[PDB]
C-alpha cells in the first residue's frame, strides 16, 4: 500500500497540507449556524441558480441521523465522504448502544476522522469544515464546527467557508442568547447576507427544533429576506 | 519540504520532524503545572477565537482518570488522540490490576504512542502535562513529541513557556500550599496571556493529595482564586 | 515496493508517459492487418538484427487461441506480457463458458490490462500496440489496441514504423468486397512497399483467420504467396 | 542524481552506490588470508580508537560453522549482518541437507545475499567485504564476497587500506608449499609491515584458521603464535 | 524512489488539487456530449471522432448496449463519457457491477443517484488515497427510477456530481451550457429535447448541418413492457412500462437531424 | 551535501552521514561513565541538575535483568525502545534457559538490532548510545554501543557531552581498576563523571545516578540513602 | 434430506425445434405446505429457461447469482448468453462451491434460435452435467418422472404433442410424490414463440 | 528524471534499460556461442590477472539444469542472480510438469522476469546478457537439435545460430556473419564450429587466446548434458586455428 507521509511539519511548526486544506475551505460556499432557545438554524449559500440544475430540491444541508444535520464548506466530494462516514457511524452507534448518538459524540467522531487524515500516511486531509447541529434526546440543542485539522468546538453561532471571519465578527456584535425560532432564522439570514449577494435563490436554510427538522420553502424564506434587506439600509 | 524524509537526522543529531513538531508547541496556548505536597495544579489559557464559542467545548484540561488530568498545548486534535490512549491505558490498568494506574506509567503509555511515526505519518504536535496523585503522592510529568517524558515540579508549555519558566524560577518552592499554587498558576497566566485574564478565558484543575481526586474549577471557583491577588 | 503512480496528468491534461509509450509503440517494425469478407490476415516484418539469429525463433505473430491471433509493434517483451495474459483469458473464458472468447471481449480484457498500467502505482505503461484478429459468432474482426488501452475495430490498418504510409496505401487498395486471397496479397504488397530489401518467408510472418480458426502461415504456405507478389 | 540509489545504473552501466560502498571497505583496516594445502588462515588488523578496550573487542572474525569462518573487512556492523546470514545458511545446510555447507556454496550464498542489496531502491549495499574461509568436503577454500556481491576464490587475498602493499607481500609467498603454521607467522608479519603507525596508534592483529591441526574447526589462533 | 513521487493526492497552496484540475483539462479536450432531461425521457447526443473510412463496426448483436460515446449501465441507466476513454471503461465496468449488486441484494433497480454516488466515491478515492493519478473522466448518467423519474447527472474527476435538466461535458461545454440555458424549458416532449440536443451539438461543433457520421444519440425512455411472465411468479408485480436505453441507428436519427437543420435554416432567416 | 538525507545513501567517500548524525545525538546527551573492576561494573550518569528549587527526573539508567542494566545517552525515546527490547530478550532467554542471558550474546543482539535500522529506507538509526553493564559466568562486562551498530567491550568508558574529559581521566587510572575495590571503582567513576561537569557544578545526589552490578550483586540503581555514602 | 426439504420437481424435454420445461408449484417445509403458487422456472432469455430444485433458500440465492451473471454477461458481451454457455457457466458456479455446495439441482432447457438445435442439461449439486437428447429432470419426484418420460417421450414431437406428454408426466409423477404438486407451470419454447401454461393438478 | 527510473523518455526509450546494456560491456569480457549440426558450444573469456586468485573458482558458465548451460556476460553477480532464478524456474517447472524445462521456455521465462524489472520501478535491471545453450528434442523424430537462446536486460529473448555478447560483441558478430557467407553453420562439425567461435573471439579481442584464458561449455546430441570442455581439447582447437 502507498503510505508515504503527506502531512508533515515544515520548519516553523506548520502542517502545510492542513493549512492548505483550510485554504480549500475558505474558497467554499459560506454556511452559518445559529443556536436559539429551542432551535438550531443552519443556513448555507447555494452556488447560484442556473436554469439548468434540477428544479427538484437538492439539499445542501445533509441529514446525518434523525436528530443531526450537517452543513459543510470545502471540497464537495470530501464532504460527501465524511458525511457518509458520519451517517454510518450514527447507525453503528444506535446498533451498539440502542440510544441515539448525542450530537457531541457524532461531532467528535467526525473530527477524529478529520484528524486521523492529517496523520495517515498515504492520504491527504479532508478539505472540509463542517457545521453540525441538532438536539440530544433531552431537548438540549447543539451547534458545532469541525475544521480540517480535526478540531471541533461548540458555538452559539458560527460561520464557515468564504469570509467566515467577516461573518463571525458580525455575529459577535449582534448575537443574543435565547432567540426565538423566528429571530434565529432572521439572524442567520442577516449574517449570511454579509457575504452572499442576493437572498433570492442562493440561500438554503434549515430549522431544527426538538424532533422536527424543516427547510424553509423558497416563499417563507423571501418574507425573511425582505424583512432583513430592508433592515440593512439602516 | 518533502526533500528530507521524516525519519531523518539533522547534522546536530536531532530528528527534523521532531524539532518542527516542537516549534508547533510554541504556537500553542500556554498551559502549566505545579506540584505541591497538597496536590497538583494545571492551568490553561483557553485562547478562544470568538465570544461565540462555548468555552467548555475548548477544553484544554482532560480527565484521564479520577486521579489524573492532562493539559495539552499545540494541536488540540492531536491531543485528543493521546488522551484517548491514556484513558484507555489507564482503564486497562484498572481492569487488569484492579488499582489506579500510576501517573508515570500513564505518561509512559502516552509516549508509547508518540514513538510511532514513519503507522503515523508524522509526530503529534502536542506537549502534555499530566498531573496526578498515586502512591508516591502528587506528580507532574510532561510528554514531548520526541516521546520523552520528564517528571517536573512546575512546568509550562506554549507561547508562555519561556516567560513562565522565569516566574517559576523566582516564586516556586517545593513546599507551597495548594492555594499558593493555584495563585501562582493564575498569576503566570495573567502575565503571559494575550487577552485579559477572566474566569472563562482560563481553565484550572487540581488533583488534591488528600482525596487523590481531580477537581475542575468552575468559573466561580476561578474567580475565588482571582479574588486574592 | 514503489506504489506511487508514474503516469500522471500534466497541466494541458495530457498523460505524457502514455504519449511516450505510444511513441515507443510506433517505433517497432510494421505490422498490419486486413479484414476481408471471409477472414483476416495479419502480417509483420521480422527484421532480425543479424543473419546469425535463428529467424525461426522470432515470433512476431502469435496464436492466442484457436480462433484468434495477434501481432504487435513496439517493445517485444512488453507485448509478451500482454499475450501471456490474453492467452490466459482466452482459456479462462473457455473454462467458464465452454465456448471461445469473442474477440470483442478479449480486446476489452487487454485494454483493461493496458489501462491498469496507466494508473496503478510503480509501473510504467506498455510500450507496444497489438493487432488482434479473430473470428467469433459476430464474424471476422480486427482490432488495434494502443498503450492508452484504447482500441479500435478496423477493416485494415498498420502499426509500427512505416505505418502512416502503409495506412495510406491500404486506404487505396482496400475494398469491402475483398476475399482473403486478395487480402493476403494486399497485406504482403503493403509490407513490401516500405520494406528495405527482399521479402522472404524468413523475414516476414503472416497469420490468417479463415473459416473458424487462426493459423500462422508455414514458410511453405507463405512462400507460395510471396511468389505471386 | 545518477548515484543516490543502488537501483540505478549510470550511463556507463556502473552502479555508483556500490562503488561508494566499496570505498568504505578500502578505507577500512587491512585483512589478509592465505589458503594452504592444510587449511586457511585469515588475519586482520583491528584498529582501536581507545586505549581502554578489552582484548576481544570488535572481533572481525566470526565463526559461521564448525568448518568455516568469516573475516569482515569494512563496516563491522554490516558484516555482522552477513555473518548472521552466513550462519543461517550453514545451519540450513545442516538442518535440511544434513551435511556441512561446502565453502564454494557458502560463499555463493553470501554473495547472493550481498548482491540482493544492490538491486532495490529501498536498501543500500553493504559496506563490507566478507572473507570466507572453509575447510569442508570441498577442501581448504578462501573466497571473498565484496559489496557488489561478486565472489572470487583466492589463494591469498588482501583487503582494506594497505591492500596494494599487502598484496605485494603476499605475492612473495609460495602457496603450493606454504603451511598453516608458517602462514600465521607470515600473514601476521605482513599486517605489521603495512600498518601505518602515526595514523592508527592502537592496534592488535586478530588471526584465525581452519586447518588439519585445528581438527578442521575454525578458531582464533592461540596468542602464542603471533 | 520517493524522490520521484509526484504526490498526486497532495494539496497545493491554494487548496487546489492539481491532478484533478488537470484531469478536467483532459476532459475539456474530449468529444462534446449533450444531455437533455425532458419528462418523456433523456437524450444524450455526443460528438464521435472523425470516421476514417477504414473503421469497422464491432458487429455486436445488441445494438443498444454500447456505441462510441454511449454505454448502458443497466436496463434503466445509460451514460456517456468524456475524457480518457480507457478510464471510462474501468469505471463503466464498476458502475455495471454496482448496479447489479444493488439488484442482487434488493431485487429492484438501483436508483440513478445512488449509482452516481457509488461512481463518484470511486473517483473521490483516487484524489485522496493511493498516490496514483485520478480517473480522467466525466460521466453524464441518465436513467429513470421510481423516486425521481428521468434524471441526468454529471460527474467530474473530483468525485463531485450534480443533477441537471440539461448539461454538456467535453469540448465546448461553456458554450453549450449557455445555449441550453436559452432553449431548455420544463415541458419538452422527447422530440423537442432530441432537437435541442442536436441544435446545441451542431452549434458547438460549428457545422451548417448535423454530420450524421460524427454524432451518436441515445435516449432513455419508458416503453411498454413485453416479457411480463406472470405465471412464473404470480405475486410479482410487473409495471406496464419499463425504462429502455436506446442508441439511435443512423437511420432512426436521420429525421431528427434533418428536423434540426430546418430549425437552423429558420433561425438564419430572422437575421 | 547531496548524500546526507537518507540512511540508504553512501556518500562518494564511503560514509553514511545519517549514521554520523545519529552519532551527534549521542555526543550531545548527558555524560555517563562506566568502569569495570575485577568483580563489578559501575555506571554513573549525570542527570539534569535543579533549576533553583525546581527538579526534573528523566530515566537515564535502566535495569534490564537481575544481572545487567544500562545507561543511555542521546535520544531518550530510543533508549526506551532499546531498553524494552533488551528487557524482553532477556526475559525470553531467562524463560528458556532459566539463567541470565550472557553478556557477550546480549551485546551481539543489541548490535544486530541497530544494524537492522541502518540499511533500509524508512528505518532510522537509533540516536542513542548505551553503556551496558552486566555480570555473568565470564565475569563483569561493560559495553558501549553506538548508532552505527558497533559494540565495544570496554574496561572503562564514558560518553555524552564533555565526556572527552571523562575519557582523559579514565585513561590515567583504568589499568588499576582490575585490582580496585567496589568503593574505589565507584570513586573512580564519580571522579571521571565529574571531569565532565560544566565549570562550577559539582556532583551530588540529585544530579547523579550510580548503578552497580557484579558478583552476588544484582544490578542495582542507587537511591538517595546508598548514593550519599559514595558522593562525599 | 436437505435436497427434499422444500419439495418441488422440474423436468424438461426436447422435441423438434422446441422444448418444454415444466415445474410443479409447491413449496414446503417437509410435509408442511407453505405455498401452492411457487413455480420453479426462470427465464434467462427468449431461448433459455431453467428450473431449480433443492433447498428453496438456495434456489433463491443461486437464481439471483445466475441473474447477476447473466445480466452482466449481456452487458459486457452485448448479446444473449446461449444455452451451452449458460450451462457451462452454471456448472462452473456450482463447482466453485464443491466443498460446501449449493443445494440446488438446475435443469436447463435451451434452443439455438437459428438451427433449432435443442440443448437440455441438468446438473447435480456440484455441477456435473447430464446432456441427454430426450428429457432431463430433477427434484423430489425425479424417479417417477424418469418413469414417465421414458414411457411417453419419443423423438421429433411437435410443441403440442410434447406439452401433453410433459404435463401427463409431471402430473402422474407428482401424484406419487408427497413433496411435489399443486399442478404445474410449463413453458413451451420454440424458435418463434414462447407459451406458458398453468396446468391444473391435484390439491394434495 | 527519466534517466533514473523505469519510465519512458520522450523518444520512447527506457534509459535504465539502455544503461543496463552498457553494464554488459563494462567488464571487458566477450562471449561467443555457436551451434553446429550435433552440438552447441559457448566460449567465454576467463581472465585472471590476479596471480593469487584461484582460476577454477571464477566462471561465467553455469549448469542451469543438467541439460542447460548458460553463460552470463556482464555484471557478474547479476549474472549469478539470474542463474539462481533460472534454476528455480527450471526446478519449479520440473516439479509442475514432470519434465525438464525446454530451453526456449526457460529463456522465455527469464525474459519475462527481466521485462518485469523494466516496468516496475525501483528494481535495477540485471546488467547481463544470458546465453542458454542446450539440446532440444523435436516432436517429429525425437532427435536432439542444439539451441542458443539469449536474454538481454530488456527481456528480449532470441534463438541464435551464433551469437556474441560483451566487449567487442560487434567485431565478433561481424566476423561470424562474414564466416556465415562462406559456410553453412548448421552443417559444421563441433570442431569446425569451435574453431570459428575461437577465431571470432580472437579477432574481436585483437589477440591470440590461450586455453586457460577461455572456458568452453558444450552440449552434444551424443552427450546432451552440459559440460565444461577440458583444456586439453581447447588447446587442440586453438592449435587448429593458428595453423589453418
Amino acid at each position: 500500500s502507498y503510505d508515504r507521509a503527506i502531512t508533515v511539519f515544515s520548519p516553523d511548526g506548520h502542517l502545510f497540507q492542513v493549512e492548505y486544506a483550510q485554504e480549500a475551505v475558505k474558497k467554499g460556499l459560506a454556511a452559518v449556524g445559529v443556536l436559539g432557545s429551542d432551535s438550531v438554524v443552519i443556513a448555507v449559500e447555494k452556488k447560484s441558480a442556473v436554469k439548468l440544475q434540477d428544479s427538484r430540491t437538492i439539499r445542501k444541508i445533509y441529514k446525518v441521523d434523525a436528530n443531526i444535520y450537517l452543513a459543510f464548506a470545502g471540497l464537495s466530494a470530501d464532504a460527501r465522504v465524511l458525511i457518509n462516514k458520519a451517517q454510518l457511524e450514527c447507525q453503528r452507534f444506535s446498533l451498539n448502544y440502542e440510544d441515539t448518538m448525542d450530537v457531541d459524540m457524532l461531532v467528535r467522531y467526525v473530527a477524529g476522522v478529520q484528524q486521523k487524515s492529517t496523520q495517515s500516511g498515504g492520504s491527504r486531509p479532508f478539505g472540509v469544515a463542517t457545521v453540525i447541529g441538532g438536539f440530544n434526546e433531552d431537548g438540549k440543542p447543539h451547534l458545532w464546527k469541525t475544521d480540517p485539522s480535526g478540531m471541533c468546538s461548540a458555538w452559539r453561532a458560527v460561520a464557515i467557508g468564504r469570509h467566515d471571519q467577516t461573518v463571525i465578527e458580525y455575529m459577535e456584535k449582534s448575537y443574543k442568547d435565547g432567540m426565538s425560532r423566528d429571530e434565529c432564522v432572521h439572524f442567520a439570514i442577516k449574517s449570511l447576507l454579509e457575504v452572499v449577494e442576493s437572498g433570492s435563490r442562493n440561500i438554503e436554510l434549515l430549522v431544527l427544533q426538538y424532533k422536527e427538522a424543516r427547510y424553509l420553502t423558497e416563499e417563507e424564506l423571501q418574507k425573511f429576506v425582505v424583512e432583513v434587506e430592508k433592515e440593512r439600509e439602516e | 519540504e518533502y526533500d528530507r524524509g521524516v525519519n531523518t537526522f539533522s547534522p546536530e543529531g536531532r530528528i527534523f520532524q521532531i524539532e518542527y513538531a516542537v516549534e508547533a508547541i510554541k504556537l500553542g496556548s500556554t498551559s502549566l503545572g505545579i506540584r505541591t505536597p497538597e496536590g497538583v495544579v494545571l492551568a490553561a489559557e483557553k485562547r478562544v477565537p470568538s465570544t461565540l464559542v462555548v468555552p467548555s467545548s475548548m477544553s484544554k484540561i482532560m480527565e484521564v482518570d479520577s486521579h489524573i488530568a492532562a493539559v495539552m498545548s499545540g494541536m488540540v486534535a492531536d491531543a485528543r488522540i493521546l488522551v484517548e490512549h491514556a484513558r484507555v491505558e489507564s482503564q486497562n490498568h484498572r481492569f487488569t490490576y484492579n488499582e489506579p494506574m500510576s501517573v508515570e506509567s500513564c505518561t509512559l503509555a502516552t509516549c508509547d504512542l508518540s514513538i510511532q511515526f514513519g503507522l503515523m505519518s508524522r509526530p503529534f504536535g502536542v506537549s502534555l502535562l499530566i498531573a496526578g496523585v498515586d502512591e508516591k503522592g502528587p506528580q507532574l510529568w510532561q510528554t514531548d513529541p520526541s516521546g520523552t517524558h520528564t517528571r517536573y515540579d512546575a512546568q509550562a508549555i506554549g507561547g508562555g513557556a519561556e516567560a513562565a519558566q522565569s516566574v517559576f524560577t523566582e516564586r516556586y518552592h517545593r513546599n507551597m500550599t495548594l492555594e499558593e499554587g493555584e495563585t501562582l498558576a493564575v498569576d503566570i497566566l495573567k502575565q503571559v496571556m494575550e487577552d485579559q485574564l477572566s474566569p472563562e478565558n482560563i481553565e484550572v484543575a487540581v488533583v488534591r493529595a488528600d482525596d487523590g481526586k481531580l477537581h475542575m474549577y468552575t468559573p466561580t471557583e476561578i474567580k475565588a482564586i482571582m479574588s486574592r491577588m | 515496493e514503489a506504489f506511487y503512480g508514474l503516469t500522471t496528468f500534466s497541466p494541458s491534461g495530457k498523460l505524457i508517459q502514455i504519449e511516450y509509450a505510444t511513441t515507443a509503440a510506433g517505433k517497432g517494425t510494421t505490422a498490419l492487418g486486413v479484414k476481408a469478407t471471409d477472414g483476416v490476415v495479419i502480417a509483420a516484418k521480422k527484421k532480425a538484427p543479424s543473419t546469425l539469429v535463428d529467424a525461426s525463433s522470432i515470433q512476431k505473430v502469435f496464436v492466442l487461441d484457436e480462433h484468434v491471433g495477434c501481432t504487435y509493434s513496439g517493445m517485444g517483451p512488453d507485448c509478451r506480457v500482454l499475450i501471456d495474459s490474453a492467452r490466459k483469458n482466452c482459456q479462462q473464458y473457455k473454462l467458464m463458458y465452454n465456448e471461445p472468447i469473442p474477440i470483442s471481449q478479449l480486446v476489452r480484457k487487454i485494454s483493461a490490462i493496458y489501462q491498469e498500467f496507466t494508473q496503478s502505482g510503480g509501473v510504467r505503461p506498455f510500450g507496444c500496440s497489438l493487432l488482434v484478429a479473430g473470428v467469433d459468432a459476430n464474424g471476422y474482426h480486427l482490432y488495434q489496441v494502443d498503450p492508452s488501452g484504447t482500441f479500435w475495430a478496423w477493416k485494415a490498418t498498420a502499426i509500427g514504423t512505416g505505418s502512416p504510409d502503409a495506412k495510406a496505401f491500404l486506404e487505396k487498395r482496400y475494398t469491402v468486397d475483398m476475399e482473403l486471397e486478395d487480402a493476403v496479397h494486399t497485406a504482403l504488397l503493403t509490407l513490401k512497399e516500405g520494406f528495405d530489401g527482399q521479402m522472404t518467408s524468413e523475414n516476414t510472418q503472416v497469420g490468417r483467420v479463415v473459416e473458424n480458426r487462426f493459423e500462422i502461415l508455414s514458410v511453405d504456405q507463405l512462400r507460395d504467396y510471396l511468389d505471386q507478389i | 542524481g545518477h548515484d543516490q540509489s543502488t537501483d540505478v545504473f549510470s550511463a556507463e552501466g556502473r552502479v555508483f552506490q556500490v562503488e561508494y560502498a566499496g570505498k568504505a571497505v578500502d578505507n577500512s583496516s587491512t585483512a589478509v588470508a592465505a589458503c594452504c594445502k592444510d587449511g586457511v588462515v585469515v588475519a586482520v588488523e583491528k584498529v582501536h580508537t581507545s586505549r581502554m578496550l578489552e582484548k576481544g573487542s570488535n572481533n572481525r572474525i566470526h565463526a559461521v560453522d564448525r568448518q568455516a569462518g568469516i573475516c569482515i573487512c569494512g563496516l563491522l556492523p554490516d558484516g555482522r549482518a552477513i555473518v548472521s546470514r552466513a550462519r543461517q545458511e550453514a545451519e540450513n545446510s545442516r538442518d535440511i541437507f544434513a551435511t556441512p555447507i561446502r565453502g564454494s556454496v557458502l560463499a555463493n550464498r553470501v554473495g547472493e545475499f550481498m548482491h540482493a542489496y544492490t538491486t532495490h531502491f529501498a536498501y543500500r549495499p553493504f559496506g563490507c567485504s566478507a572473507i570466507i574461509a572453509s575447510y569442508a568436503d570441498d577442501g581448504p577454500q578462501l573466497f571473498v564476497s565484496d559489496p557488489s556481491g561478486t565472489v572470487a576464490g583466492y589463494y591469498g587475498v588482501a583487503l582494506g587500506k594497505a591492500k596494494t602493499v599487502a598484496k605485494s607481500e603476499l605475492e612473495k609467498l609460495d602457496f603450493s608449499s606454504l603451511t598453516c603454521d608458517e602462514a600465521v607467522g607470515k600473514l601476521a608479519s605482513i599486517l605489521h609491515e603495512v600498518h601505518d603507525k602515526q595514523k592508527d596508534k592502537l592496534y592488535e592483529v586478530e588471526v584465525a584458521w581452519v586447518c588439519d591441526k585445528s581438527d578442521r574447526k575454525f578458531v582464533h589462533v592461540p596468542a602464542d603464535m603471533v | 524512489s520517493h524522490r520521484y513521487d509526484s504526490r498526486t493526492t497532495t494539496f497545493s497552496p491554494e487548496g487546489r488539487l492539481y491532478q484533478v484540475e488537470y484531469a478536467v483539462e483532459a476532459i475539456q479536450q474530449a468529444g462534446t456530449v449533450i444531455g437533455v432531461c425532458t419528462k418523456d425521457g433523456v437524450v444524450l447526443a455526443g460528438e464521435k471522432m472523425v470516421p476514417h473510412p477504414l473503421f469497422d463496426s464491432e458487429s455486436m448483436q445488441d445494438k443498444n448496449t454500447s456505441g462510441e460515446k454511449m454505454y448502458k449501465i443497466a436496463e434503466h441507466i445509460g451514460c456517456s463519457v468524456a475524457g480518457v476513454t480507457s478510464d471510462a471503461y474501468a469505471l463503466l465496468n464498476y458502475a455495471r457491477l454496482s448496479a447489479l449488486r444493488h439488484q442482487y441484494t434488493f431485487q429492484e433497480p438501483m436508483a440513478i443517484e445512488d449509482l452516481c454516488r457509488i461512481l463518484c466515491d470511486e473517483k473521490q478515492l483516487y484524489t485522496q488515497y493511493g498516490g496514483v493519478r485520478p480517473y480522467g473522466v466525466s460521466f453524464l448518467l441518465v436513467g429513470w427510477d421510481r423516486y425521481y423519474g428521468y434524471q441526468l447527472y454529471s460527474t467530474e474527476p473530483s468525485g463531485d456530481y450534480s443533477a441537471w435538466s440539461a448539461y454538456a461535458i467535453g469540448q465546448n461545454d461553456q458554450v453549450a451550457h449557455a445555449l441550453l440555458k436559452k432553449d431548455w424549458h420544463e415541458s419538452m416532449t422527447l422530440e423537442d429535447g432530441m432537437l435541442l440536443a442536436l441544435r446545441v451539438l451542431g452549434k458547438t461543433m460549428d457545422t451548417a448541418k448535423i454530420d450524421l457520421d460524427r454524432v451518436e444519440v441515445a435516449v432513455m425512455r419508458k416503453v411498454p413492457a413485453s416479457n411480463i411472465d406472470q405465471l412464473l411468479d404470480p405475486f410479482k408485480h410487473h409495471p406496464k412500462t419499463t425504462p429502455r436505453f436506446q442508441i439511435l441507428t443512423r437511420s432512426e436519427l436521420k429525421p431528427h437531424a434533418e428536423r434540426a437543420d430546418q430549425a437552423r435554416e429558420a433561425e438564419e432567416k430572422a437575421e | 551535501n547531496e548524500y546526507d538525507s537518507d540512511i540508504t545513501t553512501w556518500s562518494p567517500t564511503g560514509r553514511l552521514f545519517q549514521i554520523e548524525y545519529a552519532n551527534e545525538a549521542v555526543n550531545n546527551g548527558s555524560a555517563t561513565v562506566g568502569v569495570k573492576g575485577k568483580n563489578f561494573v559501575v555506571l554513573a550518569a549525570l542527570k539534569r541538575s535543579p533549576v533553583a528549587e525546581l527538579s526534573s527526573y528523566q530515566e537515564k539508567v535502566f535495569e534490564i535483568d537481575e544481572h545487567v542494566g544500562m545507561s543511555i545517552s542521546g535520544l531518550v525515546a530510543d533508549g526506551r525502545v532499546l531498553a524494552r527490547y533488551l528487557r524482553t530478550e532477556c526475559m525470553n532467554y531467562r524463560y528458556m534457559y532459566s539463567n541470565g542471558m550472557p553478556m557477550n550474546q546480549m551485546a551481539d543482539m543489541i548490535g544486530e538490532k541497530h544494524q537492522r535500522h541502518i540499511q533500509c529506507s524508512g528505518k532510522r538509526p537509533f540516536g542513542v548510545g548505551l553503556l551496558l553493564a552486566g555480570y555473568d559466568r565470564q565475569g563483569p562486562h561493560l559495553y558501549q554501543t553506538v548508532p552505527s551498530g558497533d559494540v565495544y567491550d570496554y574496561k572503562a568508558t564514558a560518553m555524552g557531552v564533555r565526556s572527552q574529559a571523562s575519557r582523559t581521566y579514565l585513561e590515567r587510572h583504568f589499568e588499576h581498576f582490575s585490582d580496585c575495590t567496589l568503593d574505589e571503582l565507584v570513586t573512580h567513576a564519580l571522579k571521571a563523571l565529574a571531569s565532565a561537569t560544566s565549570e562550577g557544578i559539582e556532583l551530588n545526589v540529585k544530579n547523579t545516578t550510580i548503578a552497580i552490578v557484579g558478583k552476588d550483586t544484582p544490578f542495582t540503581i542507587f537511591e538517595e540513602e546508598s548514593a550519599r555514602k559514595y558522593l562525599d | 434430506s436437505i435436497m427434499a426439504y422444500s419439495g418441488g420437481s422440474v423436468m424438461a424435454m426436447a422435441g423438434k425445434e422446441c422444448f418444454v420445461i415444466i415445474s410443479d408449484n409447491r413449496l414446503g417445509e417437509q410435509l408442511k405446505t407453505i405455498s401452492t403458487e411457487v413455480p420453479k422456472l426462470h427465464v434467462v432469455n427468449d431461448s433459455i429457461v431453467y428450473g431449480l430444485t433443492g433447498l428453496r433458500t438456495d434456489q433463491q440465492t443461486f437464481a439471483n447469482k445466475v441473474q447477476f451473471r447473466t445480466e452482466m454477461y449481456k452487458l459486457r458481451e452485448e448479446r444473449d448468453i446461449t444455452g451451452k454457455a449458460f450451462a457451462a457457466m452454471i456448472t462452473s458456479m456450482l463447482y466453485e462451491a464443491r466443498f460446501g455446495p449449493w443445494f440446488v439441482e438446475p435443469v436447463i432447457g435451451s434452443i439455438d434460435k437459428s438451427t433449432g438445435e435443442v440443448y437440455l442439461c441438468a446438473t447435480d449439486l456440484i455441477g456435473a452435467p447430464c446432456e441427454p437428447e430426450d428429457y432431463v429432470c430433477a427434484g423430489t419426484a425425479a424417479e417417477s418422472l424418469h418413469g414417465m418420460c421414458e414411457a411417453l417421450w419419443r423423438p421429433g414431437m411437435s410443441p403440442e404433442e410434447l406439452f401433453e406428454i410433459a404435463a401427463q408426466a409431471m402430473l402422474s409423477a407428482c401424484d406419487r410424490d408427497s413433496l411435489s404438486g399443486y399442478g404445474a407451470v410449463a413453458m413451451i419454447v420454440t424458435k418463434d414463440k414462447v407459451t406458458t401454461r398453468l396446468i391444473k393438478g391435484r390439491k394434495d | 528524471f527519466d534517466k533514473y527510473i523505469t519510465v519512458f523518455s520522450p523518444e520512447g526509450s527506457l534509459y535504465q534499460v539502455e544503461y543496463a546494456f552498457k553494464a554488459v560491456t563494462y567488464p571487458g569480457l566477450l562471449t561467443v556461442a555457436i551451434r553446429c549440426k550435433d552440438a552447441v558450444l559457448v566460449v567465454t573469456q576467463h581472465l585472471i590477472p590476479d596471480r593469487l586468485m584461484r582460476p577454477d573458482s571464477v566462471t561465467a558458465l553455469y549448469e542451469v539444469t543438467p541439460n542447460i548451460g548458460c553463460c552470463m556476460t556482464g555484471r557478474a553477480p547479476d549474472g549469478r542472480a539470474l542463474v539462481q532464478r533460472a534454476r528455480e524456474e527450471a526446478s519449479d517447472y520440473q516439479y509442475r510438469y514432470g519434465v525438464e524445462i525446454p530451453i526456449a521456455v526457460l529463456a522465455k521465462r527469464m525474459g519475462d522476469k527481466a521485462q518485469v524489472r523494466t516496468q516496475q520501478a525501483g528494481l535495477r535491471p540485471m546488467g547481463v546478457v544470458s546465453t542458454f545453450i542446450g539440446m532440444d528434442q523435436s516432436d517429429q523424430d525425437g532427435s536432439l537439435k542444439p539451441q542458443i537462446y539469449t536474454v538481454d536486460p530488456a527481456g528480449w529473448t532470441g534463438g541464435h545460430i551464433a551469437c556474441a555478447a560483451g566487449k567487442k560483441q560487434v567485431e565478433a558478430m561481424a566476423f561470424l556473419e562474414k564466416r556465415q557467407k562462406s559456410t553453412e553453420l548448421d552443417a559444421l562439425t563441433q570442431k569446425e564450429a569451435a574453431m570459428i567461435a575461437l577465431a571470432a573471439l580472437q579477432s574481436a579481442i585483437g589477440t591470440a587466446v590461450k586455453a586457460k584464458e577461455v572456458e568452453v561449455g558444450r552440449c552434444t546430441a551424443a552427450n546432451p548434458a552440459f559440460q565444461r570442455v577440458p583444456n586439453s581439447e581447447v588447446e587442440e582447437w586453438l592449435t587448429a586455428v593458428a595453423e589453418a
